[PDB]
């Protein structure tokens, strides 16, 4: 879901610093490092560039740094280049709904682990769905799966998370009996489902993995399964 | 503001010390589920001291969810009251916890889940402890674990 | 000897229904169960090791739950090829014990005995194992037999070093287990044969030095009198 407000633009020249700031609620950023950030090239999947307010995973430059003050985050962006021309969102965890929430994102103008989804999927209204998410290279019950719908030209939302040890699932306000998220531990695969689709769930389905702290840490992301419904 | 489930895992290690030991039992699995490293190491003495006057299966039940921030030497201990840890809650340890444990150690803390090992041998916490072992240490299990 | 019970003893489904099989254990036992399925004129399989992790290859609709003295088989979706008898065996401690199993009416490794057939009561039978697809000379061994009408006994077991052997009360002294690791084979020695020693002898891998039977062979019958 989208609970955090950012501004939708920031712009600066190759070499510059800027900041790009989030806003939420004592429930959600005001929570303990409860603000991590993700960068999304187009075409590509989204990647975790800071997670608990200012920790980076190995392979992100000292370039990218965040700070919280208050309900407040922000990342910045010191030696700009033209690399770094992307959309960047802000997540954390609303402990009202107990699910991950992210902001709407922000368009940056410049002057072992893999998971495997189902391939794309053409569908009419009205019709069953079952799209699949498998992992490898590490132990599939230690780590929560999330899944990520954009619809095309709009931003992240997240659908639910499932602990794949005990199965035991939440899903977003929005998405609360609209779908179903399931796990087969014994086959490391991950599951997203639709009873009868309807037009507006033509989208991009993302599964990622990682940790409900640090404002939902998740480092590890699927290619991505397009699902087209006329 | 504190009836959320969430509530617990929101407050700093440092705001954590103030909980008393004695709410430890009314703590769920659920309201560890946002809680990092740093704040399993504040939750899990404050564990160990509510649930102490407990043995075995009973003890274990209640720990489990806290074992996280648990250090070696309680690994240990917990070896020899034959506990039969699964290998989930054995592969959500710490790697610093795990690693100077021995073979003979962790056949008791898993037991039967022992028979699982082999599909984790590539896997964060349990790859670590292999390439700290002797092979033929490895080779008594009876896994054909590889890379002592 | 641990008791080890199983309700129902027989039982009639159509495909589609959920079947519940309880095992029930004269002590406590922890978790150290396993749950096999056992099809018309073929060998056991693995199906449930530590009460209930699925072993690989085993579909979903299988679970297994409890711990203690009280342990549950669900089959979920019943399907035509889960027309068989489904054992529990405890491996908590020696001997290792079966249940009488429940009749249920509607592979990278090989594992090939021979050496079977029909011998004169006080005789002897040397029993051969070829395992292949596998690393032969890192697993422990063991051999199971069942009488021709009846359910699933442990008769000895060998660790992977071979330095220990373990042995049923009912064929210690008369029985010998060895492994060559050279011929990637397993024997049994049987002397002073008696008509209670008739069964098909099954060649059974351990998926650990202390674990369940996860690989079994098709067996070769031996026949006393």
């Amino acid at each position: 879901d989208i609970a955090l407000t950012q501004p939708a633009s920031v712009s600066g020249s190759p070499g510059q610093s800027i900041t790009i700031s989030c806003t939420g609620t004592s429930s959600d950023i005001g929570g303990y490092n409860s603000v991590s950030w993700y960068q999304q090239h187009p075409g590509k999947a989204p990647k975790l560039m800071i997670y608990g307010v200012n920790n980076r995973p190995s392979g992100v430059s000292n370039r990218f740094s965040g700070s919280k003050s208050g309900n407040t985050a922000s990342l910045t962006i010191s030696g700009l280049q033209a690399e770094d021309e992307a959309d960047y969102y802000c997540s954390s965890y609303d402990i009202e709904s107990a699910t991950p929430v992210f902001g709407g994102g922000t368009k940056l103008t410049v002057l072992q682990v893999e998971l495997v989804q189902s391939g794309a999927e053409v569908k009419k209204p009205g019709e069953s769905l079952k799209i699949s998410c498998k992992g490898s290279g590490y132990s599939f019950t230690s780590y929560w799966i999330g899944w990520v719908r954009q619809a095309p030209g709009k931003g992240l939302e997240w659908m639910g998370i499932i602990d794949p040890g005990d199965s035991r699932t939440r899903y977003s306000p929005s998405f609360q009996g609209q779908v179903t998220i399931s796990a087969d531990k014994s086959i490391s695969t991950a599951y997203l489902q639709w009873s009868s689709l309807k037009a507006s769930d033509t989208a991009m389905y993302y599964c990622a993995r990682g940790q409900l702290y640090g404002g939902t840490y998740m480092d590890g992301w699927g290619q991505g399964t397009l699902v087209t419904v006329s | 503001t504190a009836f959320y489930p969430g509530y617990l895992c929101s407050l700093s290690p440092e705001e954590l010390s103030s909980v008393p030991p004695s709410s430890i039992w009314a703590v769920r699995p659920q309201d560890l589920d946002t809680c990092d490293p740093r704040q399993l190491d504040v939750l899990y003495p404050k564990a160990r001291l509510a649930f102490q006057n407990m043995n075995g299966s009973e003890y274990f039940v209640k720990i489990q969810s806290f074992l996280g921030g648990a250090p070696t030497e309680d690994l240990k201990a917990l070896s020899q009251q034959n506990v039969s840890m699964d290998l989930a809650t054995f592969m959500k340890l710490r790697t610093d916890a795990v690693l100077p444990l021995t073979v003979a150690e962790v056949q008791k803390l898993l037991g039967p889940h022992v028979e699982g090992l082999k599909a984790e041998e590539r896997h964060r916490p349990v790859r670590d402890w292999i390439l700290r072992q002797r092979q033929d240490d490895l080779d008594t299990l009876g896994l054909g674990l590889q890379g002592g | 000897d641990i008791q080890m019970t199983q309700s129902p003893s027989s039982l009639s489904a159509s495909v589609g229904d959920r079947v519940t099989i309880t095992c029930r254990s004269s002590q406590g036992i922890g978790s150290w169960l396993a749950w096999y399925q056992q099809k018309p004129e073929k060998a056991p399989q693995s199906l449930i090791y530590a009460a209930s992790s699925l072993q690989s290859g085993v579909p979903s609709r299988f679970s297994g739950s409890g711990s203690g003295t009280d342990f549950t088989l669900t089959i979920s979706n019943l399907q035509p090829e889960d027309f068989a008898t489904y054992y529990c065996q405890q491996y908590n401690s020696y001997p290792l014990t079966f249940g009488g199993g429940t009749k249920v009416e509607i592979s990278e490794v090989q594992l090939l005995e021979s050496g079977g057939g029909l011998v004169q009561p006080g005789g002897s039978l040397r029993l051969s194992c070829a395992a292949s697809g596998l690393t032969f000379r890192s697993y422990a061994m063991t051999w199971v037999r069942q009488a021709p009408g009846k359910g699933l006994e442990w008769v000895s077991g060998i660790s992977v070093s071979g330095g220990i052997t373990y042995y049923a009360d009912s064929v210690k002294g008369r029985f010998t287990i060895s492994r060559d690791n050279s011929k990637n084979t397993l024997y049994l020695q049987m002397n002073s044969l008696r008509a209670e020693d008739t069964a098909v002898y099954y060649c059974a891998k351990r998926g650990a030095a202390v674990g369940s039977f996860d690989y079994w062979g098709q067996g070769t019958l031996v026949t006393v009198s």
